[PDB]
């Protein structure tokens, strides 16, 4: 039983997330986590452990005296990955507590293996997404052997 | 030929990878504005590309039951000066060895990502002139280094979240051919 | 099969933590990963997404503005006890990730994990570690038996 | 009748066990990075539960003129308790007497051993800028009840097996010993 003896070694290495146990979430728009931090080691961008824990309380501050200028908007959204920390505690489960995205940031460069979710597939009206600008003329595009596509 | 019969599976499974890779879904979460993925068209090679502003369908096939739906995903590819010369010419050039050209957006079609790399640069704003859109260049050619046994891909198993089942045969295939590919 | 059903999955969830190859690296404690935020389906971490990144590029920019000065650790802050993220196949860089804590942020408290690294005692010559100003009204400390203050 | 004797000396030896066990969480080597201000420990030193508080500090700080010589160190953390009216209106005999559940009771920072941590949690209440002013002790009062308001079953504190990183021989037969134990009140 290789697998018997690998579900349990597993788990262990999974002990960084914790889904603490059975709480108690009459909310989905405000309550639940917000976003969890994994801080590096030989990393002397951690002496700012302060100034990063104060910028995500003054995002909830924000976020309250930003509420809305009422409009009735469903502002709904999907999971592109749905994979959900794990439970090892032996209510909601789905719309929170769920990876949405996870990056590892480095100097320069990222490691996105998850994007943002979208709606109706158009990143033209999205709440995450920003398009930068350009020119843009190059006049129609150029398809594969026989395929010409009358773009405009 | 052992090698021909090797060849010919190793490259059909090759091909029976990709379709999956590149969709209407699956796929448009990832194609962040500043993904790396690659781009290749028959017989040409433009190297390696930053995602930029995919734009939803512009519907005109005349396909008498489908629905046309063919996206437009835009890269910054260095494709040719040649072929920045005329604009009027619906083509584009793989990048030649003379002079390394500048730097434009080309809205490939999603067929053509051969791979979806998990590198994902930063973009700068202000993309309109013409130095700082190099600035992209000499940062792709960086990672190139730090990773000198090429970049990373996104393989749909564990990265994508892909579980469909033929996926998995042709993986299973590609595995067979591979192993026994050992008996040369 | 059975057994399988799970193991097959949770590879997903224990490769999030990622090491895709082996990265060439030099600048060991100045070149390699800063933070990996887990972003979770909340409004709050969907709208202002973009202010996240514009702050950690503000604060790795910040970062390089200081020069003549040995402030980066200070210390020889040596290692917490740590996970380490799983070595993934696709030698040398034994100093390799380590990472030194977990946080989830509820908007009123904080779910922390693995504790914070500090050095062999004296917790105010260390990174982070803001400590509230107090008082201190009183002059005898509580004890089992005897020595007392 | 025997077993409810039975009973007992099980749940006595599960008690001992217990502490045991706890002499081992909070000893001063694997708990010392665990000590951020809000941790919510909990102290009691046999004759009274305090609550639960934030921590707002702690120190090395050695014994200056050891009576009868000094050959091991101690630990002082000083943890933001809730203390009684009449404790603070001296406030020098012992500084002992937490409130009572008949006073509202006022908070204040308290110096503690550092072996009087029974219990070691995994949330950080935030804490103001600079405290001092005791009526942000009242939100502080306010976040600490509401928080209890979300974990009904119990907060979960920590687990010494691999939170803490605990890798000496000998812990795992007394782990075993006390799920052992458990199994067997739980049965009978």
């Amino acid at each position: 039983e290789q697998l018997r003896a690998e579900n349990q070694e597993l788990k262990r290495k999974l002990n960084i997330l914790t889904r603490p146990s059975g709480i108690l979430v009459n909310d989905t728009k405000l309550d639940g986590p917000i976003l969890q931090i994994l801080f590096m080691n030989n990393a002397i961008s951690k002496q700012y452990h302060q100034e990063i824990e104060e910028f995500v309380s003054n995002l909830v501050k924000r976020f309250e005296e930003q509420q809305k200028n009422d409009v009735e908007k469903t502002s709904f959204n999907l999971l592109p990955q749905p994979s959900s920390i794990v439970l090892e505690e032996d209510k909601n489960n789905k719309e929170a507590f769920s990876v949405v995205g996870s990056v590892l940031y480095f100097t320069n460069f990222c490691l996105d293996k998850l994007g943002q979710p979208l709606l109706n597939e158009n990143p033209q009206l999205s709440e995450g997404w920003e398009i930068p600008k350009y020119h843009q003329v190059f006049s129609h595009i150029v398809s594969l052997e026989g395929q010409e596509i009358q773009v405009k | 030929v052992i090698y021909y019969k090797i060849r010919q599976q190793l490259a059909k499974l090759g091909k029976e990878i990709e379709e999956y890779i590149h969709k209407p879904k699956y796929c448009l979460p990832f194609l962040q504005p500043g993904r790396l993925v690659k781009v290749k068209n028959e017989g040409d090679d433009f190297g390696w590309g930053v995602v930029v502003n995919f734009s939803k369908k512009s519907n005109v096939k005349p396909n008498s039951g489908e629905l046309d739906p063919l996206y437009v995903v835009e890269v910054l590819l260095r494709c040719s000066k040649e072929s920045l010369k005329n604009s009027a010419t619906e083509a584009a050039k793989p990048a030649k060895p003379d002079e390394k050209g500048e730097m434009q957006v080309v809205p490939v079609l999603v067929h053509l990502l051969s791979a979806i790399s998990s590198v994902r640069l930063y973009i700068p704003k202000d993309l309109r002139p013409v130095d700082n859109r190099q600035s992209v260049l000499k940062s792709i050619q960086e990672v190139q280094k730090r990773f000198p046994d090429g970049i990373p891909l996104l393989d749909p198993i564990d990265d994508m979240g892909i579980q469909d089942q033929g996926l998995k045969k042709v993986i299973q295939k590609v595995e067979a051919f591979e192993h026994r590919m050992y008996s040369h």
